[PDB]
């Protein structure tokens, strides 16, 4: 009987992919020929942020555009001032394999986490002076790959287990569960609306989900191999990922297709991690062949190229306002280019 | 202007104790030498190190730590986890070695052990660690092959025809078919190793039982020539 | 100023250090720009370019004027001779110290990051330049016109005291490390079953040259001392071609520490190409 | 049991899905192009920041 | 886009011979490896056997080496397995997965269940 569920599905499949050709009147590639190109972008390294030990997992800035967060595999997630290069809190995690970090946007807490399968929370306000640990939000079944602040008391989470989470820091447990893809997550992205979030996993599809429904209202699955790296753009309508084929793809949430997709065929190393300007007019991601590559959102070519990484990039992040980018690798030293 | 040299000087001074405890941290860090232990289920991956002189179980990691000849060992067994392990792998790339454990008893699962093991060894990123390859449950191997009942030639025909290797190490007492058969196990390891080996990871067979407990010692040599070797190439002597 | 021949020596000087601070201005580049290179070998590698730079920019200069055969006042003739030894003793045991870092690093292979780090990489150098200012000028103190080095430092120092306390020692301890460098080569090829011979030869070849250069580079000017010291009256009949040479060698040792060590690692020439990569 | 609840919460993803408004995608490029030549003035990514004004220099 | 149809199997006689098809879509074939894997009732997978990009290196499977041969066409992106004398244990439901990596000799298709890149699965029963 499972035959009729299938053939159910492949026509509900087809009749997608006959809406999204049908909508698919112009291309953004062609659409694109009359706007003056960017042109060459050089960014230099106006500091490093030295100190870290270990191969440098994940980073994201904070809505201070001031302040960033790093997490290495030796157990510590130290917060970087870009302006002078200070330590200002170095978070000694429980378990040295920390796979991702986050900056809420009011810089009172900091999320991290790894192959333990908690989501490891720690307040920087404290009145103690010493930080540590704030809450354990535990219950997935994998490894957690990427996590963002919703809010100072709702916080997002993607974890290995084929599934997503939406926790309440008051409460310590899955306010909201999502189980859409069917491989691990590896990384997501929310938007200024605050409730839209688009999360890729190793299905080489992307899924969005809102955080009142629940339920998976659009999927992508332009990529061919896992998605490891996607970025909301910053308008909230589009948003793009990266693969393991070497590919970015950048998908609408109106088009519900491929419409921009950023590849040569000289780039065979993969993608990392992205992430856009405070314009979007170019597109920042990072490449496991030591260096990133800024292409051009609307042209799709090389307009930038970050060559100075000493191993494989592992996030790339851009401010608030866009005055500087921080690029974390593998070398335990993140740069900060601008 | 003093409303601001006042937090710049604590900042300064916060930074200069955080990097002095970074300093103390990284030295007990480089000190300690990480290792992965990977294998299957049915494999007693969890009790190589017998001697276990501690066993720490983290919310999802069976890390065990040693200490062989004033030399501290970290090698961390992750258990808890899906079986997809092309993603969180990676973060084992910087380790010292990998110890895969491989219960060779089980013929009809020896084939998905020699899978693992080519596919760990053809990753990308663990392309420059090398592998400590433990054949436990040695005794089982010997049991079946003297007990007769399983052939190996149903799971691996090549035994039929394969002749064992002259710089083997045949134990005192020990039956001609039972060497033959871990002999032949440990070369189709060893060339499931070398299709896409080259100097920059190596492999280190080693025959072990279940109720052994010298694999301190063993993995100690391991890491030895392993670290000794990468410094050699390093230095252009291999 | 232009004798019979000793213009051919100030020129060749002059072309030694050139080379020399050349070279080694390069590696001290390399190291400082590249991040990753931040490292303990790293860390001696370009202290020894640092006093490699420090001889080509001091010591080739002072060594000329004193050759030249000026009529300084004493202490000023001694001042320069003394720079000069302490700036050999420093490059001198800048190598001694990459060779034991190497030892420590291929012997002891698990105990190497836990014994060499940072920290004591530079408390290591700083002991070891201390001890080649207090060796140099050893005599500047402790003493036991014309400038022409023999007259301003005796073959007493530079023999019992320079040679055999700061040169002979460290030449066999360098040897001694090469030789058991060798020996783990060697055990370790006889197990990479892949010619064994080639590699094995390869490997030999490199290892003699790093100590046969060592060897070429500082036995003949002390050699040269020790046998007016030891057998004097010998008249020393090609003066000014025998310690023309001698010298010349030891001051290019200079220029040829770096290419045979920092020029022959992996992590330079990496270096290397990706700073010749970005400026294309 | 197993593969026939897969097949069903699949399916309802996909009528989850179907009901979905699919604008053309020349709508979407004109709104990104828009939001471009909106927010590319502000950017200091695509214009030159004095270093005067970026903190960073 | 990412597909991987698959064709062939059903009834066959032990001694007999196949040829099971597999038609991906949705990236460029010639750029993955590919590999042919089998699990039968009740028991887990199985690789059966694996061919690179070009072809030039193939593996089989020891258990079924030499009755079976991979080949893959690149100009229809196409993969095929034909086994020849089969017997009645060859019965199951075989898969043509794709490496999760392209230009890279390592793939971890077999080691999970719930894997992506697979197709429906081809039942295949030896029998009388
Ligand atoms: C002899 C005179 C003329 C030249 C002096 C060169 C000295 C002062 C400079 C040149 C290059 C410098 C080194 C460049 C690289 C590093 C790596 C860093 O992590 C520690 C400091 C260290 C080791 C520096 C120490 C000081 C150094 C050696
Ligand atoms: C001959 C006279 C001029 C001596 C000049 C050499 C001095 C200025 C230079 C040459 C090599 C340099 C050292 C080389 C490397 C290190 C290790 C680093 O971690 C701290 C700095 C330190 C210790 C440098 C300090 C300055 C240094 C000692
Ligand atoms: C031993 C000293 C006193 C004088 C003898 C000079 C010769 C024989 C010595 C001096 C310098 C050394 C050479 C230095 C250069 C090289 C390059 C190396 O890649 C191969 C060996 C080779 C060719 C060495 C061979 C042996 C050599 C040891
Ligand atoms: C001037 C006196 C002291 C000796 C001069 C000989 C020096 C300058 C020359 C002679 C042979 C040369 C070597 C020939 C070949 C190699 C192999 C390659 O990896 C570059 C370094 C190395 C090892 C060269 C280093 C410089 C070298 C050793
Ligand atoms: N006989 C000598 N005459 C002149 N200078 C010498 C003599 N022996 C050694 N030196 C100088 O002392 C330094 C240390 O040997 C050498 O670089 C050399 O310049």
């Amino acid at each position: 009987e499972l035959d009729q569920l299938r053939q159910e599905a492949e026509q509900l499949k087809n009749q997608i992919r006959d809406a999204r050709k049908a909508c698919a009147d112009a291309t953004l590639s062609q659409i694109t020929n009359n706007i003056d190109p960017v042109g060459r972008i050089q960014m230099r390294t106006r500091r490093t942020l030295r100190g870290h030990l270990a191969k440098i997992y994940a980073m994201h800035w904070g809505t201070d555009s001031r302040l960033l967060v790093s997490a290495s595999q030796d157990g510590k997630l130290i917060i970087w001032d870009s302006y002078t290069t200070n330590k200002v809190h170095a978070i000694p995690l429980r378990s040295s394999w920390v796979m991702t970090c986050a900056y809420a946007p009011s810089g009172n807490y900091v999320a991290c986490g790894g192959l333990d399968n908690i989501c490891s929370i720690y307040n920087l306000k404290t009145r103690e002076g010493n930080v540590r640990v704030s809450r354990e939000l535990a219950g997935h079944t994998g490894y957690l790959s990427c996590c963002r602040f919703l809010d100072d008391n709702q916080i997002v989470t993607s974890s290995g287990d084929t599934t997503c989470a939406l926790w309440d820091i008051e409460t310590g447990q899955q306010t909201t569960t999502f189980t859409g893809h069917t491989g691990d997550v590896m990384s997501l992205s929310l938007a200024p609306d605050t409730r839209l979030f688009v999360s890729g996993a190793c299905d080489a599809s992307a899924k969005l989900w809102d955080v009142r429904e629940g339920m998976c209202r659009q999927t992508f699955t332009g990529h061919e191999s896992d998605i490891n790296a996607i970025c909301f753009f910053p308008n909230g309508n589009a948003f793009a990922t990266g693969s393991d084929d070497a590919t970015c793809r950048l998908f609408d949430l109106r088009a519900d297709q491929e419409l921009m997709t950023y590849s040569h065929d000289n780039i065979i190393c993969g993608i990392t991690s992205v992430s856009f300007s405070k314009s979007g007019r170019l597109l920042l991601a990072g490449y496991d062949d030591f260096n990133c590559n800024v292409w051009d959102a609307l042209k799709a070519d090389r307009a930038g190229v970050l060559a100075g990484h000493d191993n494989r990039v592992s996030c790339l992040g851009v401010t608030d306002d866009g005055m500087a980018v921080a690029t974390g690798s593998w070398d335990s030293f993140l740069k900060i280019w601008n | 202007t003093e409303d601001q040299r006042n937090e710049e000087k604590a900042q300064r001074e916060a930074n200069k104790m955080i990097e002095k405890q970074l300093q103390k941290d990284k030295q007990v860090y480089r000190a300690t030498h990480r290792l992965l232990l990977l294998g299957a289920d049915n494999s007693g991956k969890s009790t190589i190190v017998k001697q276990m002189r501690i066993y720490h179980v983290n919310s999802g990691i069976f890390e065990t730590k040693f200490q062989v000849d004033k030399v501290n060992f970290h090698m961390f067994d992750v258990g808890a986890q899906r079986d997809e392990r092309r993603k969180w792998i990676q973060c084992f790339n910087d380790v010292t070695a990998i110890i895969f454990v491989v219960d060779s008893s089980d013929y009809n699962r020896l084939q998905e052990a020699l899978n693992d093991f080519k596919s760990i060894w053809n990753n990308r990123w663990l392309r420059t660690i090398s592998v400590i390859l433990f054949l436990n449950k040695q005794d089982l191997l010997a049991e079946k092959v003297l007990a007769g009942k399983s052939k190996i030639e149903d799971y691996f025909p090549e035994f039929a025809r394969y002749t064992t290797p002259e710089d083997a190490t045949p134990e005192p007492g020990e039956d001609p078919r039972v060497t033959r058969a871990k002999y032949f196990i440990r070369d189709e390891f060893l060339r499931i190793s070398t299709a896409s080996g080259d100097g920059r990871h190596y492999c280190y067979p080693h025959f072990t039982c279940s109720v052994d407990t010298e694999n301190a010692r063993r993995i100690f040599n391991d890491c030895r020539d392993i670290i000794q070797r990468m410094h050699l190439r390093q230095y252009e002597l291999l | 100023l232009l004798e019979t021949q000793d213009a051919l020596y100030v020129a060749l000087e002059l072309v030694i250090a050139a080379l020399s601070v050349a070279g080694n201005v390069l590696v001290c580049a390399a190291v400082g720009t590249a991040n990753t290179l931040q490292t303990p070998t790293n860390y001696f590698l370009v202290s020894l370019a640092a006093a490699d730079v420090a001889v080509g920019l001091f010591a080739i200069p002072f060594a000329i004027t004193i050759s030249l055969g000026f009529c300084t006042d004493f202490y000023g003739c001694l001042f320069l001779a003394c720079f000069v030894l302490v700036l050999t003793q420093s490059s001198i045991f800048s190598l001694l110290a990459v060779a034991v870092d190497r030892y420590l690093a291929i012997c002891v292979p698990l105990r190497y990051k836990s014994l060499v780090t940072g920290t004591r990489a530079r408390g290591v150098i700083a002991v070891l330049w201390v001890l080649a200012f207090g060796i140099g000028l050893t005599p500047f103190l402790g003493w036991n016109v014309k400038c022409l080095f023999e007259n301003v430092v005796p073959m007493s120092y530079m023999v019992y005291f320079n040679f055999f306390g700061c040169v002979l020692p460290p030449l066999l301890i360098m040897l001694v490390i090469y030789i058991k460098i060798f020996l783990v080569a060697c055990r370790q090829l006889q197990r990479t079953e892949l010619t064994t011979l080639q590699r094995e030869i390869h490997a030999a070849k490199s290892l003699a040259m790093i100590v046969g250069i060592f060897a070429l580079c500082w036995l003949p000017v002390h050699a040269v001392n020790c046998v007016t010291l030891f057998q004097p009256a010998q008249g020393k009949n090609k003066p000014k071609w025998a310690m023309n040479m001698a010298i010349l060698l030891s001051h290019a040792n200079s220029v040829v520490n770096p290419i045979v060590y920092a020029y022959r690692n992996r992590d330079f020439r990496y270096t290397f190409h990706k700073i010749i990569s970005r400026y294309l | 049991t197993a593969s026939i609840a897969q097949a069903r919460k699949l399916v309802e993803q996909l009528k989850m899905e179907a009901n979905i408004d699919r604008i053309k995608v020349s709508k979407a490029a004109a709104d990104l192009m828009a939001y471009c030549e909106a927010h590319a003035k502000e950017d200091p990514l695509l214009t030159p920041v004095p270093a005067s004004e970026n903190p960073f220099r | 886009q990412v597909q991987l149809q698959e064709s062939g199997g059903g009834l066959v006689q032990p001694g007999g011979s196949l040829r099971l098809s597999c038609a991906a879509s949705g990236f460029t074939f010639s750029n993955y490896k590919m590999n042919w894997v089998r699990q039968a009732p009740g028991k887990g997978l199985e690789w059966v056997s694996d061919i690179s990009q070009s072809g030039a290196s193939i593996s089989y499977t020891g258990s079924v080496k030499g009755r079976f041969t991979i080949s893959r066409d690149n100009a229809k992106n196409t993969l095929y397995l034909q086994m020849n004398s089969l017997k009645p244990e060859d019965t199951a439901v075989y898969y043509c997965a794709r490496c999760p990596a392209p230009f890279t000799r390592d793939c971890f298709d077999v080691t999970s269940t719930t894997y992506a890149y697979r197709g429906q699965g081809t039942q295949v029963t030896v029998s009388s």
